């Protein structure tokens, strides 16, 4: 698809390698996890968390509005970005959420912890929302897991396209042709990437193989009612059980316009309880068209969530 | 014939300005065409509104009839109304609802086409491939071309393909206005289309589009004696 | 081979229309026969309830099977795959005047015949307009864009009635044909270059004869090989 | 155009010859005029009159429904239908008021006459009642010449047509090719004529050359106040005032569905006062499409008009 620069976006440009001089590294588990640290306000801790076929580069823009507000942690999941591989090489849901609350474990962070998940990112951010009830004070979810799918009625024509993931077909998709980095992220990004930024997200997965596991496993965990994973599903119909009774937990819902899954999840967000809503340009990846919108959006939201 | 002061090979500047529900943009265009065998290449530049954030490919239709091949059987009323040049007014109903109005203006000053387009998009739906960017391109397309009074009108169903293979259509209905009284006007024919992108890697930030245009009759012979 | 799909090269046909346009409600009957290999059919048409029409004629005119089309071996023929058990369709038409009309048709192969069975309805045609007045002297030939949406094929063109004046007056067809059965192979974008014409009119017979030549193909402009689509 | 038989029509189909041996004919100026006259009746006459490309003949379905109440009269013009000729080849506006007047007198007509006029028909009555003001008692005009033609805009597609008619193509598209009996003749009706039907049509004007002029000059002396004849401009004017300011005189409309003409002259015939409207299917000859309500229509409305004596 054909697509235009940002005229004002190369000035700022921050590379990979800008983005990983920033960030730091960390023994969890048999492995390793690559994060970015803020450090100040240390007294509150907002954790961004990333989806699939993206790192933590997705909130190099995003992260600068709310940091002298709050101490902001984002990591590179397991075998994603500058993160160590997973030791079974599984990157199932599971195996996301053991490596992600294990590396939380050794962050020192405070009591209530604040979570800004995107696509799967959220899927996690709920899940242990769902477990540790009591450590969260409030919630940021944009294009992300809410419930399960049961019609395909308002979504994006990504039917069959998931059946084709889950069979066979899926395995010299992402693996030998790397369908959700060459094809999935360009496409859902109104803007055109500058080469250095696109890059910084092909080098994870610029080799052919078992290495492009994860963006294979993360759309094979659709909480489909009907053929989907029933371990995931459960953990999502819990967790949004869960979410529909979170009536003291402040929430926030950032809707892309027009977006990928905005339209399709926006009217199953709006059963939860004290969420406030705002919208703004961009497809899937929103963080990549209205950065600076969503960060004053994120920083406002937190100032007034702690009062 | 340079009479009407024109060259077999022609170059020419398109100044579009667009609105597409809320967002204004202009567009640049440079490019060079035959308009004896009615081909043309534009590359494409934004110089206002960038980035998009709706599909291309809506515009390509409004970046100049003059590049067709007419044959010697079928009046070309395009070439006729230089070198004044001709005006268009064009009307788009995407298959969801969706409207477009292209207003264009071809005059000729050194030797090139200047062309003025006015592009104004609205009612897209936010699950359209329009607002989505699942278009890749735009298929060959058979518009009919035919005389009313002193304009022509053309129309035609041009159709985008998608990034599933699935195919997204829309009417378009164009009135032709020359500036200068035209000798002979045209009766009833189609002119086939093949708009393409070419220089598809990344590079810099513009799109080049390729545009054969071929004036002709029905393939199909009329059967003596019927009607109409 | 069309022995097992219950066809040969030249097959026969009976249409059955149910009109309603406005408020004039009526009955017309067509028998005619073509060639499925050559895309060539001739029927004529006789109006067996509401006589006169106050509209014009040609509205009715593709009510009256796209078996009847000749598909080169590049191009698969979902309408010949349709059979033996046949295909419907649902045709949207919009006019260049802000009238519409409804087109709901379920061709089945019977004994040795397509059997077609047609509802039609039409409404908010103008009193000036070419119908109501019937200016319309025949159907130009015209480009029907085929491609293919999951399980069903999509057909789209604009269809010119020529003026005694001259002039034209366009309206908007797009046509959904369904298979009845499962059809194996799915055509790639192409078009359906028609041409339907009118034969017998120095014939004061009652009838009205047509025959439509349907032919399919895909562009004749080469495509660059650097072309993106 | 393709159009269909009237399944109920050739069961009441009054062939050419049929309806012609019931006319008669009657010497008037230099010539002879044919007419169909039901005489009974002769206290009122209700007198129809035909425009182009026709003749009595159009009237022959119309007739039967008036004649128990008034003694109807519908003749052919001259050089049209059975009619004799012209004596100077000339069939203008003005020949055939002439020759219809000198018919007229020679008939015993009433004082108050009640006129049925159609196309061209209607305006050489629309003359007749402007210069004998007190010779008329009801007027009933259908696809009219109401007024002049100041614009093209609710009028059919007929700009460019006539203007070949006018513009020497007229020659050869009348008198060579019969552009009016062979091709606007069926064009403007809904049903398709039996053949005997329309032989009865072409009859008069079967051969080609002179004999075709009427069909010709009709539509020369189009009121057309830029580009037409001035004659036939200030006639128009004229009566469409007269009419205007015709109060005690009553007049039934009777607009064609969709119409030919009707959409366009509907409005002028509304600015005429003490005018009933009434609305029957078909284009321009209303009357080989919905002969049996237009003669309801015709005769009820003479009914009321004779009904006045209080
Ligand atoms: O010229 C006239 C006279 C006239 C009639 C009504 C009126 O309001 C003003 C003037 N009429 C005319 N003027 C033009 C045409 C006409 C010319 C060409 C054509 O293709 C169709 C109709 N027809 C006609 C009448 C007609 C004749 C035969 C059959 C149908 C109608």
């Amino acid at each position: 698809t054909s697509k235009v620069y940002d005229p004002e976006q190369r000035k700022r440009m921050i590379t990979g390698p800008q983005w990983w001089a920033r960030c730091k590294q960390m023994n969890v588990l048999d492995s390793f996890i690559n994060y970015y640290d803020s450090e100040k306000h240390a007294e509150n801790a907002v954790i961004f968390l990333h989806g699939n076929a993206t790192s933590s580069y997705l909130w190099r823009h995003v992260v600068p509005h709310i940091e002298p507000v709050a101490r902001c942690i984002i990591p590179d999941l397991i075998g994603m970005g500058k993160s160590g591989k997973s030791g079974n090489g599984s990157y199932r849901l599971l195996d996301h959420y053991k490596y992600l609350t294990a590396w939380f474990e050794l962050l020192n962070l405070p009591k209530k912890i604040i979570f800004v998940g995107h696509d799967w990112g959220a899927a996690l951010a709920f899940h242990y929302a769902y477990e540790h009830q009591d450590r969260i004070k409030a919630i940021v979810h944009m294009e992300s897991v809410v419930d399960v799918i049961e019609s395909w009625d308002e979504w994006p024509d990504i039917e069959e396209d998931i059946a084709l993931i889950k069979s066979e077909e899926g395995e010299k998709m992402v693996l030998e042709n790397n369908f959700f980095v060459e094809t999935v992220l360009p496409s859902k990004i109104m803007r055109k990437l500058e080469p250095e930024e696109f890059a910084a997200y092909l080098e994870p997965f610029k080799e052919k193989g078992e290495v492009r596991r994860p963006t294979l496993s993360w759309p094979r965990e659709i909480p489909l009612v009907k053929g989907g994973k029933p371990d995931v599903v459960q953990i999502v119909r819990n967790y949004n059980a869960y979410l529909r009774a979170s009536d003291d937990l402040p929430k926030l819902f950032i809707e892309s316009d027009p977006g990928f899954f905005s339209n399709a999840i926006v009217e199953g967000a709006k059963k939860f309880p004290n969420t406030e809503f705002v919208k703004v340009k961009g497809l899937h990846f929103l963080q990549e068209d209205a950065p600076d919108e969503m960060g004053k959006y994120i920083k406002s939201f937190v100032e007034r969530v702690l009062k | 014939l340079a009479k009407l002061g024109l060259k077999e090979v022609m170059p020419t500047k398109i100044n579009l300005e667009g609105l597409v529900g809320d967002h204004a943009f202009s567009m640049e265009g440079v490019g060079e065409g035959n308009i004896l065998e009615g081909t043309q290449e534009v590359k494409i530049s934004v110089t206002k509104g960038a980035p998009l954030p709706f599909a291309f490919d809506i515009v390509s239709v409004a970046f100049n009839r003059a590049y067709t091949g007419y044959p010697e059987e079928i009046s070309d009323y395009f070439l006729q109304s230089f070198p004044e040049g001709f005006t268009y007014e064009r009307n788009i109903r995407y298959q969801d609802g969706g409207t477009a109005i292209v207003k264009s203006d071809i005059s000729l000053e050194d030797g090139k086409f200047i062309v003025n387009v006015d592009f104004k998009a609205k009612d897209l739906r936010r699950m359209g491939p329009v607002m989505q960017q699942d278009i890749v391109g735009m298929q060959p397309s058979y518009e009919s071309m035919y005389t009313n009074v002193t304009s022509v009108i053309g129309e035609c169903i041009i159709a985008f393909k998608l990034q599933t293979g699935k195919h997204f259509t829309y009417h378009m209905r164009t009135v032709y206005k020359s500036k200068k009284p035209v000798e002979t006007m045209p009766l009833y024919h189609f002119i086939q289309h093949r708009l393409v992108k070419t220089n598809v890697d990344t590079a810099s930030g513009y799109v080049v589009q390729h545009e054969t245009a071929i004036a002709a009759h029905s393939t199909i012979k009329k059967i003596e004696g019927s009607l109409p």
